[PDB]
């Protein structure tokens, strides 16, 4: 059971590149092919793993390329049995858990959160957990510990407006490759980047804000409300939250494209890289000033514009090089 | 062709950033209620850094350690113009830290009136891994939260260096515009003759 | 507070460009015709420019003098990647000129995937001033045409530094993707520690 | 009478600069406080002093914030009469000349070029002219000469497609100030930025290109026309003509930006200038992608396309520090 994580990335990636890693996957290959912006209107969660998936499953749209498939399961009951029975099957189930019930977890006791980790054994008295994200994690805790984190209310929290009132509701995904993955040959490369910038380019067809287009319209609206108000609040509440993976996927993405260029020795890939990086990058100036405004009431509207304008003109230019880095491996 | 050079002693300018202090990214046990490294009220364990007003060198690069007050222990950082002795420089030094890695633009401004746009990278302070190829300044073992020091849990900051590619006088730099980015001290290196040994 | 740092060693590795001369930007009063520096054909004159293959400095940065062949004297920039030495580098000096100033991205690749593009401005071969603090390479007192020597107009070459701040081995850089642009010679400088003086 | 001239500047601003430095004014201030873009279909003539100023006079666009004006003469008959009474009555005319017939161009009986310069005295067999283009000339010429390219068809020659087949047609420029200038302090400088900001922001005419909408549409254009067709060749011939003048003026605006940076240690302005310069040297890339292409048959679709997409987002970036700027004079 391999931790793998990105310093950009949620547990999201992380519980899906331990699954993958499981099954003999490249998790850069394949959480990193994909990349995207998608934001629907009243989709989003209050969970550090929200990820706009819809038609896809939640893995599916994660690993777009490759036939990879997730289902979300609420077990019944009190106990763990039906996750000891998933383990049996050889499943790595990916529970949902409040980090304020895990004794490993800075927040326990402190704050409620949204989270997910692996479960990989459980005996009698203890569950076996596998968590990446820092500080990391594995090993045994208190079967009681898991319960009350599975089985967690989750409640609003004035410590946390972004991850909390989210019960973890003993929810769990179950991760599958349902075929042989795609080989990750350079015509493979050259059609999933061609495919990416596409996508980016298509202007959406109604109220979910897809690609360059999407993300135009979606940081105009956002930096169109009244900072202070509740609309504003729930607007930057959204924002912090479906960021994060959408930023992770952009840091994914920037290293597999770099992954590429090294094995292959074809430096438009790096230098595409790069460019998706500086997206990466952008979201951070964007996602911050969000943030910060939010939680302590630092109110900087012309900051905010500044960096929505900024990671616009990086994906713009991120796209250019992507279209010259699959024209060399194409 | 390879051939040995020879570049004459240069001059390092600690800049006094003092004045500028706008943001407590680090904390004592006493007062971990004060962090604002990121949202969620982290910071740096002081007993992890070097005392306020001490003199150090990471990677033989001199900086003078903030005297921090109460209400200020680094620049976060917001477009600060700061004030440089005039002169022809090579190179400036950041020791830095960002809320998630991110790239922005330190300004030099020139007595002719050129400003150039140096682009400038600064890793996580989160147990981060470096993106723009910095060296590690300080990697602690422990994090502070509002309410409990977090074992085994790294804060980073890095060593940043940025070119100053112009042969002309500067006068002033342009500190990043955003709030993401953390400046803790700020050295620059003067020109010096580069010829064949 | 000021304090002393270090003198240091540091290596140039002049770059053998031979490989990549495509445009002639310098004549002889026998072929004025095949000038090719600009849209009108014009050219550095070569009786005031060093002898190819030869070693030259330039405010004490060496430079090797391209082995120019009948179609090449230079490289006019189209994205060429130019492989170095791997090793850890300052700066980047190249002896250049442009038709009219202009600035663009010298990308330089490292062993780990990771291309930061590093900012160029390369001033006006056309008695220029320079824009970007560049130091003066040449400075002719005549330049070419087509048909004539044209006396009293100064042909410009400028000697331009990139810094390469990562902290990583570099095995190579792509060149600009600008026709206007003009590199003569390729001078990369390694890293050398200056700390403060024990 | 004072040699004045930029390494991006035509004869244009240079004989302008010359004619109001006798007047006791700063052609940094009048010439380069404005900045524009503009472009009318069919406007464009094969001279290297073409600006597109309708409505206004031709020094009246390029000196906008300024009581400036021109008017354009031909003049009657075989002799310089016209320009000795100007002379007599304190102007300073501007003369068309073609470079083919002035002794101390390097065009000199080779190649035919629309072009201005000063004249400043007249006796019975020589004029004095001032010409700052490189390589500079300030004195006598005999009049014979004068009048051959005064008077010059400047027939179409094939080793000039840009600025020949536009006859001198004994035309020459009158400029007067017809007012006090305005005082250039720190609120001038601030309300001269926002106009130029807002004037590039806004949409433009269905039948003029203007701004930075304005400039998207005509490189939009320029790169949908087939390298090498008689159609791009026209374009390119009209992107080289018009692109000087409107380079020149971006030169001109940096350094106008710069000067004021200094005299009031205003670091903005600096910024804003180096944005400014951006798209000044953004213009070199686009005009000489395009001369290569036109004169040589170096055809370079993707170098046109990527250099006019750089010249957008230099322009888009410029316009932002320019706003920084304002505030901080205004
Ligand atoms: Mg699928
Ligand atoms: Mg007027
Ligand atoms: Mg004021």
């Amino acid at each position: 059971v391999e931790l793998w994580t990105r310093d950009l990335g949620s547990c999201l990636h992380g519980t899906l590149a331990t699954a993958l890693i499981r099954d003999g996957h490249d998790p850069v290959t394949v959480l990193g092919a994909p990349w995207e912006f998608r934001r629907r209107p009243g989709a989003w969660s209050s969970e550090e793993y929200f990820f706009f998936a819809e038609p896809d499953s939640l893995a599916g749209r994660l690993a777009l390329y490759h036939p990879f498939e997730s289902t979300w399961h609420r077990s019944d009951g009190d106990g763990v049995d039906d996750l000891r029975e998933a383990l049996a099957a050889g499943v790595l189930p990916i529970a949902a858990v409040d980090n304020f019930h895990l004794p490993f977890r800075p927040a326990f006791h402190d704050v409620h959160a949204a989270h997910l980790l692996v479960v990989y054994r459980i005996t009698e008295t203890e569950v076996y957990v596998s968590d990446a994200q820092p500080p990391a994690f594995q090993g045994a805790i208190p079967l009681a510990d898991f319960l009350a984190s599975w089985g967690s209310l989750n409640p609003p929290d004035d410590a946390d407006v972004f991850f909390s009132a989210s019960p973890s509701g003993r929810r769990w995904l179950r991760t599958r490759m349902t075929g042989p993955v795609p080989e990750p040959d350079r015509h493979w490369v050259g059609r999933v980047i061609r495919e990416n910038v596409a996508r980016y380019r298509q202007e959406p067809p109604a109220d979910t804000q897809t690609g360059l287009p999407g993300l135009r319209r979606y940081l105009d609206e956002l930096c169109a409300l009244t900072p202070g108000t509740n609309a504003a609040s729930e607007a930057l509440s959204e924002l912090y939250v479906i960021s994060w993976n959408i930023q992770a996927q952009s840091g994914l993405h920037a290293e597999f494209l770099r992954a590429h260029s090294v094995k292959w020795r074809i430096p438009e890939l790096a230098e595409a890289a790069a460019g998706v990086d500086a997206v990466a990058h952008g979201w951070t100036g964007v996602r911050m000033t969000g943030a910060h405004s939010r939680v302590w009431q630092r109110h900087r509207p012309a900051e905010l514009r500044g960096h929505a304008t900024a990671l616009v003109r990086r994906l713009e230019a991120a796209l250019d090089l992507l279209e010259l880095a699959a024209d060399a491996v194409s | 062709l390879t051939l040995p050079g020879t570049a004459s002693a240069p001059e390092f300018r600690l800049i006094d950033i003092d004045g500028l202090l706008n943001n407590r990214a680090t904390t004592d046990v006493r007062d971990l209620g004060s962090g604002r490294l990121n949202a969620w009220g982290n910071s740096f364990p002081a007993a992890e850094l070097p005392a306020p007003g001490s003199l150090i060198t990471v990677a033989g690069i001199p900086f003078t350690w903030a005297n921090a007050h109460a209400r200020g222990d680094n620049i976060r950082c917001e477009g600060q113009v700061v004030d440089i002795p005039p002169g022809q420089y090579d190179w400036i030094y950041l020791l830095a830290a960002s809320e998630r890695r991110s790239e922005d633009t330190i300004w030099a401004h020139y007595d002719d009136g050129h400003a150039d746009p140096l682009r400038v990278g600064i890793s996580d302070f989160l147990d981060g891994t470096p993106a723009f190829g910095e060296l590690s300044a300080f990697r602690t073992s422990r994090m502070h939260y509002p309410h409990h020091v977090q074992e085994g849990l790294p804060t980073t900051m890095w060593l940043t260096r940025v070119g100053m590619p112009r042969h002309g006088v500067a006068r002033s730099l342009r500190l990043p515009r955003s709030v993401a980015m953390h400046v803790f001290a700020l050295t620059l290196r003067t020109a010096a003759a580069v010829r064949l040994a």
